């Protein structure tokens, strides 16, 4: 046996092209639409719940994920290889920081360390590229609230709104004119229904929809109290009935 | 010294706030409640970098496990990890905790000991005070406590540990993990050791103080320009 | 104090609740009677902590054992006791009773001191309080007991060993494994004392 | 042969009404011995603070080595690390020697650039943090140190009184002990000035 | 077995040339130009961002410009993430030399490990190569100012003034036309920006696809100091050399 | 504490003559007063016209003389059926001695 | 055209070597079903001995991966019982770890994880096998779990896989319109799995002997399957109404 | 053609050409025979020269005073299989004090050429091996083949015109098998056997080499002037 | 196309055309067969007799596992004696651990498990051979066969090689002639005749055969091999049945 792919599977071709990245982004496009936009107080990030069969159980499939209590994550490809990336970064997350300074790392750094993992799959031995553009939402005491893209290469960008997937052109044309450095989070809830709107075909209600918000401290959610300084996660996940409420007034 | 007692509907913790290195105190008012998730609280005696970086470890464990399986951490699942912990480095952490918490199980309380060894119970005490405690406890405690009661049997073995033991002193802290509810923090639930006025104030006339130079130090960072 | 004993309808393993540091009881109603499969389980004596490592990797053992190949002998379990307690010899104090019923086999007792020997027995008795009660036990046992002939030997038995022993005290407790199923006893002070 | 007493020194920190003040003796030697009177036990990072008392080796690599995390964790976080952040890191840095540790007493002084909370913590030589209110004291003549501050401190000092309070509790310590002393720093620290002053004391 | 399906990374052709290095330099023929430039009294560095989006966040943004440690910095022309790779390990590299002689790192030292760094990658492992080219800017007390680059075959040089990326062939040209040895910072400035001007892709230079940084001794007295521009500073910089 | 050395006690002899050689030895094996044979062969036949023995611990002894008996052979085996001559022999025996430098084989060989 | 031979991607984002994978698992030609009830979650599955030399007590695709979880496979039994043994060492392992017993979801996840990894590594092909698992959960009460060679999981209410899973799963989808629950109505175990044999029967247009079933049952505290005359039982009562 | 490149690849008849072309390494090789009787075991082979000036090629091989082989192919290869053999010779006598037994020895033999032939980057070892030997149960000859095939025979001959030699010996099973207590004769036979191999070239003093173990006989190899006796 | 090339590689099939080539190795072999009887099992092998320079009962082909577990093969004989050596090995830790005689099932997942790995990874062949074996536990009688894909079944009868063919038919035949069930010492009988019939598919060259059987009644529930008067016996019994 042993493991005897010590060499790369991704190399340089002589336009200067990197096939297996290049093919890893396709499988992107591919994937259903997904989008985040920031707010003035907060960051929303969304997608399509795409049930593979009315049979399954949707709310099982978490496609919006919790990293850390003030940084989220959604994607857009290969689903499996979008869930063992959330367990690596939120691993990651505790091991390179967390257990050395004692608290949770700021939204760039982490994104850093995933884009990291995703550039060594580029490079090493006997493996693939990860087939999934993520959209990491976040919030921390010093940059304050941020939305990243990172993408098969490693390579991750700042966005102000974004969309990838499926009809991503189409989104971020919708965005470029509804987006306005004055937007408050019940806005850019707002625009972010409409936008996922476009993309959807069959049924677009909370159940088929998964939307999470980087907004405010929530103590309700902490589990505990006594300790003034630990006020509670700004990740927070819509229920099916608050995407119902906003869909009335839509 | 600290102590775990269990009722009708949950479990409490409690313990004192003094630190020790040898005869001096050096911490007047330590932190020795833990949290290890948000309804799994543990407090811990011995070596204090121990009971603190295994309480860490496991928590930061615990979350990650609580993550990947979509559920609340159990009091079990910490009390399994600690003591393979433990045991794996034969005694020489020496960390000795009482883990309480509520999950969807219901109400837990356990000891562990440095070399890896649990028991179970519905009343415990450990640390230097221990045997102050316990013999509050074995007089006091009886079947079907209710949460006031609990908290006030809790507090009254730390005291007697306080009082009568030298390892042991300051303040009460107390944490109270309910079935059904947010765990409650009480920090510095009673205050029993204020130090009274000083009989006279200290402060030197300014000048007193024999110097030979002075300079500005420089913090910042490398200016502009 | 602990003793697993055979009889007629299967077998009963016994011990007493304390557990100590030097003189202090730092717990007087502690569960040595432990279980590694349904209707396989053990008496422990010496470390708790190695007891209680050796017990839970067993368990273990046990489980994966059964998932793959059924149920599994009391002879099995008494082997992986026996090759973790005699390969971790020069690391542990750990002596180990491990009793078990089988439809074929019946009640089989089987004794693990020290070195991590393995001794087939009627009858077992280990722990620092089995000193005291050799030679009231070696005189009193006989084989197909009735079952309550059984429970009176090992509650007569462990009375005097805690009577003579200070590491040993508190409740009996027992465990009485048969065809019927599993069973639990507990004999509090005033009951055993005065026998 | 006890590592923490052969090169001999302490050091001191205090909080006061928008400050903190931190302070070290500048004595090396090899047990009787004095050797040097210009080994300074405080260093910073940024804003931080950090003083190191115990085996002198040990106090330079450590120093050596917190400058070293602080450089990068300023280029990666691309801000100065906080006191709160930077007591956590020396924590678990010591900690991860916890079978063959570093022989040093290490104590934390500092600023909150954000809130402007004063900041003081000590710690022992595995990793465990003693986060006081009042005062940290660490080193030869620790014993004498808390006598001294335990008596001389008052809350809610100004930064010219803080002064002739820690300094006096240094002194009078040090000339109780017979491998402290030869020499003495002050520093103190407001939000955006810090003074350093050497004091005059009996070089005996 | 496994042979079957390796692209032999490490090979040379019949002419003696190293394919996947070659290839590499072709991605990074692609990628955003980035300029350096040396002078007297400083140094410039100036890059441009590709084809960027009206709703890219871009004051928290960088991937053109790193800083490695107070007095070195590098700009990127490449794959970003593979830059950021070895930044980090010049970064490490250049605090162990720190923490070992207690002096800053000397430029050329920094730039020859990171160049060696590349060079393993062309001649064992069997992996491919870094799709990077490096501008180093920096400063030490030996020889003063100085711009370094590095390619993906792990060959570095040494420059007054130099382009990676796109277009360096015209930017070269007219970088070599203008340069003159005497040349002062502010000058350098006008110089970078008037080439990337005349050899971007983009109809138009503005502020939001640039990134700007300076090393100047024009820092209180006897020290140097690093600027990373910020978009408002880039915007009033084009304003005063007169291209916007 | 466990002691992996003993003492078989024993006597051995070696007389070199103008063409020949003698090896001696008493057929006595003890442990501390009491006899475990009073036949047991001390010096052996280990091929090429060699005697050897090994005196002193015995399972140290017997070790040796088998792993220099397996030498010999291999030998054999790697030069030609080449005859080990004695000063040949000496010199490997040094080197399996000293190979234990650091957990000494507890005899006092002659050949 | 290598790019078809490992796992790697195709130039449409594709990787082959996983859906050829998919292709393996209805070799066998199997169908499988899976159900929930009210206290329980039944799996049956066809069984097919064409041999009259096998023994046909060893010839089963259902399996005992812990006492709360059983696992039924759909694919090649070499793959099947590679799935199963690592099952059962990740199911003892986590109970050892973490001291409670494993949950099917946790399960199905891990497992999940494992095939992720075999589409990523070249070394490592994947395993032609579609694994169903059920069990009561002590806290999300009857579930299915299902995990294939892609890597993907997922909870169901109900399912079915195999050669004509599509005919299954439209006559199980149908009767969960009319009764507009997530589960079979019902008390006892014995008539769920009466509802499952009876929709598998509507469904494929079949009739099923004793020995032409195979039916694997979990409920509280344990998983267990009906012998050959535990089965008839359940075939007299359908026939019966 | 297309499943020739490596060990590790079946051909779609299910053929393992890497094997089939190692056993033809064995063909080319210099012919050489085996026979036995109940008392005696023997070895004749033919060495082959490069030229007039060069020494003729050792074929026999001793591994323990009652176990030796002669080889045909890949000489280097003979020497790494017959290494093998003196070592396990060897452990089964320090560790048993008892001398290997011939049929076991050809069960290790097997299994060592057979990892070479189910593993990637290896690759099967190119030459056949002839095994005699004396032990508990009396005379014996092995037949080895680099596919990891061991056969025990009364007679056989491998490498270049091989067939003549063992046809002659399916003749003469009868008579040879009888040879006991007379070395000489069972040698007469066996070089009469090799002579059947023979073509152009003849049996000279420097060209043939014999081996024979037995009853109350070392394995001893027979070279030069020791063999005109029977030229 | 190319799939075939390369083991663990997936046809647009789905299927493993490397372990498909591998059957073709066995399909090659000599042919094998084993019986379950009433208390145990019996194990027959074809040996094609190359020349009369093979020394007869010497070449032996069927190999005990443990003390209670008899092994035979068809295809390449190497390839079986390593599946053997590692089925003792398997044997010796289950013992070793749990103290009791691996169960027949329990070892036959060990050598499944085994051969299955070698279609998992390129840089491994699959096992030429298929592996008739069994034996006596405490559960009983137990017969298997496994073949190269690492698939496996339990059976009342078993046969591989050239002849199969032949003898699965011979098999049936018994299985609806005999429910109640088959004698050890009959089986050995018909184990002689359905080698004898299988022989027909290899009738160029004369063969030898070889017989084992564990029964709980004639062998104590041990691995023994058919020796003397009662594989005389058997040959008779089946010398008899062809004319
Ligand atoms: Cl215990
Ligand atoms: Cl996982
Ligand atoms: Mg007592
Ligand atoms: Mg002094
Ligand atoms: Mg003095
Ligand atoms: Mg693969």
């Amino acid at each position: 046996m042993t493991d005897r792919y010590s060499f790369s599977l991704t190399t340089f071709s002589p336009s200067g092209k990197l096939g297996q990245i290049d093919y890893a982004l396709t499988a992107v496009k591919q994937g259903v639409t997904s989008l985040g936009i920031k707010a003035t107080n907060g960051v929303v990030i969304a997608t399509e719940k795409k049930s593979s069969s009315p049979l399954a159980m949707s709310e099982t499939l978490s496609k919006v994920s919790l990293l850390t209590p003030d940084i989220g994550a959604v994607y857009s490809g290969m689903g499996p290889d979008y869930r063992v990336l959330v367990d690596k970064s939120r691993k990651v997350a505790h091991t390179s920081y967390k257990r050395i300074y004692g608290e949770y790392p700021p939204t760039k750094l982490l994104v850093s360390e995933v884009a990291k993992i995703m550039q060594e799959a580029t490079q090493s031995g006997g493996v693939r590229p990860f087939g999934v553009s993520l959209l990491i939402a976040g919030h921390d005491e010093f940059n304050g609230f941020s939305l990243y893209q990172v993408d098969p290469s490693g390579s991750y960008f700042p966005w102000k709104a974004t969309a990838i997937g499926k009809g991503s052109v189409a989104a971020k044309t919708f965005l470029e004119k509804r987006w306005n450095d004055e937007l408050e989070l019940e806005d850019a809830i707002h625009i972010a229904l409409l936008t996922l709107k476009e993309s959807v075909e069959g049924e677009f209600n909370g159940d088929t929809i998964e939307l999470a918000i980087i907004g405010d401290e929530n103590p309700d959610l902490l589990g505990y109290t006594g300790i003034p300084t630990d006020k509670g996660p700004r990740f927070r996940k819509l229920t099916s009935q608050e995407i119902n409420d906003r869909l009335e007034a839509l | 010294t600290i102590v775990g007692v269990k009722f009708n509907n949950g479990v409490v913790i409690a313990a004192d706030t003094r630190s020790t290195q040898g005869p001096i105190v050096a911490d007047k008012n330590c932190a020795k409640l833990h949290r290890i998730s948000p309804k799994i609280w543990c407090a811990g005696a011995g070596t204090a970098a121990d009971t603190e970086a295994v309480t860490q470890l496991i928590g930061s464990n615990i979350e990650l496990h609580s993550l990947y399986t979509s559920r609340e951490p159990r009091v079990v699942s910490a009390l399994q990890m600690l003591k393979q912990h433990l045991f794996k480095y034969q005694g020489h952490i020496g960390a000795y905790l009482i883990v309480a918490g509520v999950d969807p199980t219901g109400s837990h309380l356990f000891s562990i000991h440095a070399h890896g060894s649990t028991d179970v119970g519905y009343y415990l005490s450990l640390g230097s005070g221990s045997l102050a405690a316990m013999a509050v406890l074995e007089s006091h405690w009886k079947q079907d406590l209710t949460k006031e009661e609990a908290i006030k049997l809790a507090s009254d073995a730390i005291q007697a540990g306080i009082w009568n033991d030298l390892g042991s002193g300051s303040n009460v802290d107390v944490c109270v993990m309910e079935i059904g509810k947010d765990a409650e923090y009480l920090r510095n639930y009673l205050t029993p050791n204020v130090r009274e006025e000083k009989q006279k104030s200290y402060k030197f006339p300014r000048g007193t103080t024999a110097v030979l130079k002075e300079s500005i130090v420089n913090i910042c960072d490398i200016q502009e320009e | 104090s602990i003793m697993a004993v055979t009889f007629k309808d299967g077998v009963i393993l016994g011990a007493d609740s304390r557990t100590t540091t030097g003189a202090y009881i730092a717990n007087r109603v502690t569960d040595k009677l432990t279980r590694v499969h349904d209707k396989i389980w053990c008496c422990r004596s010496g470390s708790a902590a190695d007891t209680q490592a050796i017990a839970d990797i067993v368990q273990y053992h046990l489980e994966l054992y059964t998932s793959q190949y059924g149920t599994p002998s009391t002879e099995t379990a008494a082997s992986v006791f026996k090759e973790l307690c005699y390969e971790n010899k020069d690391n542990l104090t750990a002596g180990i009773i491990v009793a078990g019923y089988d439809d074929k086999n019946k009640g089989e007792v089987y004794t693990i001191p020290l070195g991590g020997s393995v001794h087939k027995l009627p009858y077992a008795i280990a722990g620092s309080g089995s000193t005291f009660i050799y030679g009231y036990c070696d005189k009193n046992f006989r084989e197909n007991m009735s079952k309550e002939e059984t429970v009176d030997f090992i509650k007569h038995s462990l009375s005097q060993a805690i009577k003579w022993d200070g590491s040993s005290g508190g409740v009996i407790r027992m465990v009485v494994l048969t065809a019927a199923g599993v069973e639990r006893l507990i004999f509090y002070p005033d009951e055993y004392e005065q026998l | 042969s006890d590592p923490s007493s052969i090169n001999g020194g302490i050091v001191v920190a205090m909080t006061g009404k928008d400050c903190v003040a931190i302070a070290c003796d500048l004595r090396l030697g090899s047990q009787s011995l004095g050797v040097s009177n210009k080994f300074e036990k405080i260093f910073h990072y940024g804003h931080v603070f950090l003083g190191i008392t115990g085996l002198a080796t040990d106090v330079t690599t450590l120093n050596e080595m917190f400058r070293y995390k602080t450089n990068l964790y300023k280029l990666k976080e691309e801000r100065a690390i906080e006191p709160e952040t930077f007591t956590q890191l020396v924590s678990s840095s010591l900690y991860e020697r916890r079978f063959g540790p570093y022989f040093v007493g290490p104590v934390v002084a500092g600023i909150n650039s954000k809130s402007g909370k004063p900041f003081i913590a000590g710690f022992d030589l595995i990793g465990c943090i003693d986060e006081a209110k009042d005062f940290i004291v660490s080193g030869t003549a620790s014993d004498q140190l808390f006598g001294m501050c335990e008596s001389l401190y008052e809350p809610n000092l100004e930064p010219e009184d803080l002064f002739e309070t820690i300094s006096q509790a240094l002194l009078n310590a040090a000339d109780r002990d017979a491998l402290s002393g030869w020499g003495a720093v002050v520093y103190i620290i407001k939000k955006d000035e810090v003074v350093k002053r050497y004091l005059k004391m009996r070089q005996d | 077995g496994s042979r079957r399906y390796d692209s032999r990374t490490t090979i040379f052709s019949p002419e003696g040339r190293l394919y996947q290095v070659e290839y590499a330099l072709e991605s990074i023929s692609h990628a955003g130009t980035a300029i350096g430039i040396m002078a007297s009294d400083g140094i410039v560095l100036a890059a441009e961002r590709k084809v960027t989006s009206t709703l890219l966040e871009q004051d928290t943004s960088t991937e053109k410009l790193y800083k490695l440690n107070d007095k070195i910095a590098v700009a990127v022309a490449g794959l970003t993430a593979d830059a950021e790779i070895l930044i980090n390990t010049a970064r490490i590299h250049a605090q162990n030399y720190l923490k070992t002689y207690n002096e800053d790192i000397p430029v050329e030292i920094l730039v020859r490990r990171l160049s060696d760094i590349k060079q393993g990658y062309t001649q064992h492992g069997g992996l491919r190569p870094f799709g990077v080219s490096f501008i180093y800017a920096g400063y030490d007390d030996r020889y003063g100012y100085q711009l370094y680059t590095s390619n993906p075959s792990g060959n570095y040089t040494g420059w007054k003034a130099i382009s990676v990326g796109a277009n360096t062939s015209a930017a070269q040209t007219l970088l070599q036309m203008d340069y003159k040895d005497d040349m002062k910072v502010d000058d350098a400035i006008e110089l970078a920006l008037k080439t990337l001007s005349k050899t971007t892709d983009s109809s138009a230079l503005t502020y939001d696809r640039l990134e700007f940084a300076t090393i100047r001794k024009g820092a209180n007295d006897g020290e140097v100091y690093q600027k990373i521009f910020k978009p408002q500073e880039i915007k009033d910089i084009l304003v005063k050399t007169g291209i916007t | 504490q466990f002691n992996p050395y003993g003492d078989n006690g024993g006597t051995i002899l070696g007389i070199a003559g103008e063409d020949f050689a003698v090896l001696a030895g008493d057929t006595r094996n003890i442990t501390d007063y009491s006899i475990n044979s009073r036949y047991e062969p001390k010096v052996f036949d280990c091929g090429d016209n060699i005697v050897m023995s090994a005196n002193g611990f015995a399972a140290d002894g017997d070790a040796l003389v088998k792993r220099f008996k397996n030498s010999v052979k291999w030998y054999h085996f790697d030069h030609n059926d080449k005859k080990l001559s004695i000063n040949s022999a000496a010199r490997n025996i040094q080197h399996l001695l000293y190979g234990k430098r650091f957990f000494p084989y507890y005899v006092h060989t002659i050949i | 055209g290598y790019d078809r031979h490992i796992t790697i991607f195709s130039p449409e984002g594709r990787l082959y070597q996983v859906e050829y994978a998919f292709k393996a698992t209805n070799q066998t030609n199997i169908n499988s079903l899976a159900v929930r009830g009210k206290d329980c979650t039944v799996v049956i599955s066809q069984k097919k001995v064409p041999d009259k030399l096998l023994d046909p007590t060893t010839v089963s695709y259902i399996f005992c991966i812990s006492r709360t979880i059983g696992m039924v496979v759909n694919g090649p039994i070499p793959d099947a019982r590679n799935a199963a043994l690592r099952a059962k060492a990740e199911a003892a392992e986590f109970r050892y770890k973490y001291g409670y017993d494993m949950p099917c979801d946790v399960l199905a996840k891990r497992m999940a994880n494992l095939s992720q990894i075999y589409t990523q590594r070249a070394y490592m092909r994947p395993l032609g096998v579609i694994l169903t698992f059920v069990s009561v959960d002590e806290e999300l009460g009857p579930s299915i779990y299902k995990t294939d060679p892609a890597g993907y999981y997922v909870g169901y209410k109900a399912t079915a896989t195999g050669p004509k899973q599509q005919e299954i799963t439209t006559n199980l989808e149908n009767h969960f319109k009319k009764s507009k629950i997530d589960h079979i109505n019902e008390e006892s175990w014995e008539k769920v799995v009466e509802f499952a044999i009876t929709h598998m029967i509507d469904a494929l247009g079949t009739e099923f002997s004793k020995n032409d079933l195979e039916v694997g049952v979990a409920t509280k505290d344990k998983f267990f399957t009906l012998s050959a005359e535990n089965i008839e039982e359940r075939l007299v009562a359908i026939a019966e109404q | 053609n297309n499943y020739d490149g490596d060990t590790v690849t079946f051909s779609p008849t299910g053929r393992l050409f890497q094997v089939e072309y190692a056993l033809e390494a064995i063909k080319q090789g210099s012919v050489t025979v085996g026979l036995r009787s109940n008392t005696h075991a023997v070895l004749v082979a033919l060495k082959r020269n490069a030229d007039e000036l060069s020494s003729y090629q050792k074929k026999i091989i001793k591994c323990d005073e009652h176990m030796g082989l002669s080889l045909a192919g890949l000489a280097p290869d003979a020497r790494v299989l017959s290494n093998y053999l003196r070592q396990q010779c060897n452990y089964s006598s320090l560790v048993f004090n008892r001398k290997l037994a011939v049929e076991r020895a050809g069960h290790l033999l097997c299994d060592k050429a057979q990892k070479n032939t189910q593993s990637y980057g290896g690759r099967p070892y190119g030459v056949g091996l002839l095994i005699i030997g004396y032990d508990k149960s009396g005379a014996h000859l092995l037949e080895f083949q680099p596919s990891g095939n061991v056969t025990e025979l009364y007679g056989t001959a491998i490498g270049a015109r091989s067939q003549g030699a063992k046809t002659y010996l399916e003749r003469t099973l009868d008579t040879f098998i009888k040879i006991d207590g007379n070395p000489d004769e069972l040698i007469k036979a066996g070089v009469e056997a090799i002579s059947q191999s023979l073509r152009d070239e003849s049996l000279t003093v420097d060209n043939l080499s014999i081996a024979i173990v037995g009853k109350d006989t070392p394995f001893t190899i027979y070279d030069g002037e020791a063999v005109a006796k029977y030229i | 196309t190319g799939y075939d090339l390369s083991n663990s590689v997936f046809s647009p099939d789905g299927r493993n055309f490397q372990v498909e080539y591998a059957v073709k190795a066995v399909e090659n072999g000599t042919t094998s067969i084993g019986i379950k009887c009433n208390d145990g099992v019996v194990f027959a092998v074809e040996k094609l007799i190359t020349s009369k320079l093979l020394v007869p009962q010497k070449n032996v082909k069927i190999q005990v596992v443990d003390r209670h577990i008899g092994c035979v093969y068809s295809g390449l004989i190497p390839d079986g004696r390593h599946l053997v050596n590692r089925g003792r090995e398997e044997a010796a830790s289950f013992k070793k651990l749990y103290k009791t005689p691996i169960p027949i099932p329990a070892f036959a997942d060990r050598l499944g498990q085994y051969v299955q790995a070698h279609t998992l990874y390129n840089s491994v062949r699959p096992f030429g051979v298929s592996t008739i074996f069994g034996g006596v536990d405490k559960n009983g009688a137990h017969l298997y066969m496994l073949e190269p894909s690492g698939s496996y079944w339990g059976y009342k009868g078993a046969a591989t090689g050239k002849g199969r063919q032949s003898a699965k038919a011979e098999l049936e035949k018994l299985v609806d002639h005999h429910p109640e069930g088959l004698s050890a010492r009959e089986a050995v009988k018909q184990a002689a005749k359905i080698i004898y019939l299988a022989h027909e598919d290899n009738k160029e060259k004369d063969f030898e055969l070889e017989i084992s059987w564990c029964s709980l009644s004639e062998t104590n529930g041990l691995h023994k091999f058919v020796k003397g008067d009662l594989l005389q016996e058997a040959i008779d019994f089946a010398q008899k049945e062809i004319n």
